[PDB]
This record gives C-alpha cells, sequence and structure tokens, in this order.
C-alpha cells in the first residue's frame, strides 16, 4: 500500500490538500527511511519534505500523522549532522518537546527517540534541545512512582536520550541541566533493565569526564556504590561505561578517588585486568595507574586487595595500549609509593616484564618505563640495595635495554639510560 | 559511548 | 588537584 513509494510520489501526496493523501504519502515517506540500506534521506530532504513533515507534527487531530512524520523525521535525524542539521532547520525541536506531552506513548516515545538523535549530533545541538526546554517534559515522563510501570522500549528510549543530553564535551552540558538529570539518572541506575543500565552508566560515564567538580555533582549523589555494583555485572554493555565512569572519577581528587576505593571497586579488577575484553583491561589499567599515582594509603589498598601481581601479569602479556598503562600504573606507584611498597613490586616481579618493555618502540612508555627503574633505584638506595636490583636488571637482559637506549633519537631517553648507567652500573 | 543516533527500522 | 592523574590517551 505504502510499500516502496517513489519520492515523486511521497510529495505529490504530501502536496495534495487531502489529509489522508499527505497521511499514506508521509507514511509512505517513512518506509522509505526506515529502510537500513541507504535510505534515500538526502533526496526526501533535496524535495523539500522537512517542513511539511515539521508541520504534521503539530496535527493533534491526526494523531497518525504526527506518528509518520515524527518517525520519518527521527530517522532523517540519524544521519550526518548536516541531515540533523536539517531537521532542526526545520523547527523540529520545539514541535518534537511539544510531543512529548502527547497522550499517545508510542508518538511522545518517538519524540523522544528524535530528541535524543538531535541532541546526540553534538553539544550545540545537545544544548539548543536544553534551551528549548526538553528536560522538564522529559524527566516528567519518568516522574511515576515504580519505572516497572513504564514500558520497556519505551523507558531505554528516554534513558538513551537522557543519556545524549548528558553526552559531549566542548562543551560540557549545563550545570544546571546536569544538576536537574541528575536525581532521574540515580534512579535509572537502580533500574533492572540491563540497557537502563548501560544508557544510565553511559550517562554517567559522559558527566564525570571533566574537571574535578563535574566529578563531584555526581559521586555527590552517592552513586559510586552503585556504580562499583554495575562494575561487577555479567553483561559486558554495563560493565563498559560502568568502568568508564568509575575511571574517569578516579581521574579527579585523591578524596573521589578515595570513595570508589571505599565502595569495593578495588575487589573488581583481578577479574578487570584479565577481562578478555582487551578495552575493558585497557580502561581497569588506565583506572589503576591512576589510583597509583594517588596516596601511599590507596597505594596500599592496590597492595592489599592483590592487585600487584595482576599489573605484573598485565605488564607481562597484554595488548600494547594496556600493557603502556601498566607501565603508567608502575611509574605512579614507584613515584608515591613508600620504600616498602616499591620493594613489594619488585618482590612481585616488576622488574623482568618492565624490563621486557624497553624492546618496545613507543618511546614515551620507554620514558614511563626507565622513570620507574629510576624510582626503584632510588628505594634501593635507600636500603643500600643498588646493587642486587643492578644485578636483577642485568641477569635479565635490562642492562642490555638500557645500553641500547644510551643511544635513542629522543634526548629524554638518551639521557636517562646513560644517568642509569653510569649511576648504577661501573 | 554507544551510538550518538539511532535508526528506527521497524 | 593531583598532577600524576591523567586522562585517556
Amino acid at each position: 500500500g505504502t510499500v516502496n513509494w517513489s519520492v515523486e510520489d511521497i510529495v505529490k501526496g504530501i502536496n495534495s490538500n487531502n489529509l489522508e493523501s499527505q497521511l499514506q504519502a508521509t507514511q509512505a515517506a517513512r518506509k522509505l527511511l526506515s529502510r537500513e540500506k541507504q535510505p534515500p534521506i538526502d533526496n526526501i530532504i533535496r524535495a523539500g519534505l522537512i517542513p511539511k513533515f515539521v508541520s504534521f507534527l503539530g496535527k493533534t487531530d491526526c494523531s497518525p500523522i504526527q506518528f509518520e512524520s515524527a518517525w520519518a523525521l527521527t530517522n532523517i535525524a540519524s544521519g550526518t549532522s548536516e541531515q540533523t542539521k536539517a531537521v532542526v532547520d526545520g523547527g523540529a525541536i520545539p514541535a518534537f518537546i511539544s510531543l512529548l506531552a502527547s497522550p499517545h506513548a508510542h508518538i511522545s516515545e518517538q519524540a523522544v527517540w528524535a530528541l535524543g538523535n538531535i541532541a546526540g549530533d553534538g553539544s550545540a545541538f545537545r544544548d539548543l534541545v536544553i534551551k528549548h526546554g526538553a528536560i522538564d517534559p522529559l524527566l516528567a515522563l519518568l516522574a511515576v512512582p515504580d519505572l516497572s510501570t513504564l514500558a520497556c522500549g519505551y523507558l531505554r528510549n528516554l534513558t538513551w536520550t537522557l543519556s545524549n543530553l548528558c553526552r559531549n564535551k566542548n562543551p560540557a552540558p549545563p550545570l544546571d541541566a546536569v544538576e536537574q538529570i541528575l536525581p532521574t539518572l540515580v534512579r535509572l541506575l537502580h533500574h533492572n533493565d540491563p540497557e537502563v543500565l548501560a544508557d544510565s552508566c553511559w550517562a554517567i560515564s559522559y558527566l564525570t569526564d571533566g574537571p574535578n567538580e563535574r566529578i563531584e555533582m555526581v559521586v555527590k549523589k552517592g552513586v559510586v556504590p552503585q556504580l562499583v555494583k554495575l562494575l561487577g555485572a555479567t553483561e559486558l554493555p554495563i560493565v563498559t561505561p560502568a568502568l568508564r565512569a568509575i575511571g574517569n572519577i578516579v581521574t579527579g581528587t585523591d578524596e573521589q578517588t578515595q570513595k570508589v576505593i571505599d565502595a569495593g571497586a578495588l575487589a573488581v579488577f583481578p577479574s578487570l585486568l584479565t577481562n578478555p575484553k582487551t578495552n575493558i583491561q585497557k580502561e581497569a589499567t588506565w583506572t589503576m595507574s591512576n589510583i597509583t599515582a594517588g596516596r601511599q594509603d590507596q597505594i596500599q589498598q592496590v597492595v592489599n586487595h592483590g592487585l600487584v601481581p595482576f599489573l605484573v601479569g598485565v605488564l607481562s602479556k597484554a595488548d600494547f595500549k594496556t600493557q603502556k598503562e601498566a607501565a603508567w600504573a608502575i611509574t605512579n606507584y614507584t613515584s608515591g609509593g613508600t620504600v616498602e611498597q616499591i620493594v613489594y613490586l619488585v618482590h612481585c616481579g616488576i622488574i623482568e616484564p618492565l624490563m621486557n618493555l624497553l624492546s618496545a618502540k613507543d618511546t614515551k612508555i620507554i620514558q614511563v618505563i626507565l622513570d620507574a627503574i629510576s624510582n626503584i633505584f632510588q628505594a634501593a638506595e635507600k636500603l643500600g640495595e643498588t646493587e642486587k636490583l643492578s644485578i636483577m636488571i642485568e641477569e635479565c637482559g635490562g642492562l642490555d635495554k638500557i645500553e641500547a637506549l644510551q643511544r635513542h633519537e629522543n634526548e629524554s631517553v638518551y639521557k636517562a639510560s646513560l644517568n642509569l648507567i653510569e649511576k648504577y652500573f661501573s | 559511548s554507544n551510538p550518538r543516533k539511532r535508526h528506527r527500522e521497524d
């Protein structure tokens, strides 16, 4: 019936002054735009249909054409920035915000989705969606005693759109918008649907990806224990944003870092640092590196939780970008650690896999590693035990490596090698 | 992140 | 408020 129309036929019907012909043509547009293989978005745009669709959003008298045009506009807005811009340029934002109040769930849901696509384009349209007042009617859709009474697909769309209002970083979303959204995000973080949980975690990971004051607004909401719990989820789509969020939080202050430690996060890192998903291992190890950049009592928690052997393991075998985060984790550890903490690191076997990574081509990890060795020697000096570390480093081929880097394109590698050699190998 | 934008095939 | 912290690379 409305399957496989031409754009010309769609235009013919939409330009009729027959609401029912317009409705059928709009549905035909929507089915065209709904196909997975090359939906003719630009042809639809070029035909001048967006303003018509937008005006159909206002036809309260004809809810099906509201839905069809909402769906059509959603899929145009799902495209490139220029395609999303065409939807915004047609005045769709306030019209979609008005549809949030529709008594038809499938129509307000489509409007939720469309606003999510628009906000998802970037911070400019995100903030424009906010300026048009989308947040209050979005949150009002979630103002029910129990989220479980809402349709699951409906709740997932709302969560996803809310997460796009939290997304993107220059600028980050307006502070008052974040504060307005955060109590609903906290609630969604306790809902029992894995996709709502994943998208709530994504939203929190965006909100915590910024300066310490952004992290603080989230941490002050009390969500870190829940994040840590989600960190133990079996669903990778939940663990990944939950870990990004936890990792972001530990980029903040020592006090914000302490709250993820207090919440039990370190007990999950044996799994995370051996996780089969390399991106999880990289994130977990990056997170570990920022925890070992903390206080000695925080380094001590890493020790107590048995995590140094896991860092030795990741240094020993992991994809290179994880090994580099492990190298950073070690250098941070050796920079802030006590002497006995640094000794324990050597006792756990850090030296050999550290030396093996001096053969890496990446010259930054070499600086990281030589800095760590320097700090370990500095602790060995405080114990009179510089020689047996020199032997240890020599016995595994590390002296060969420090001698190699003696000649190296980079001046900072260059210098740290010979200084280590002249001071500890003579 | 997961996707910035979502297309509805339904 | 801790210069040793690193953002993602």
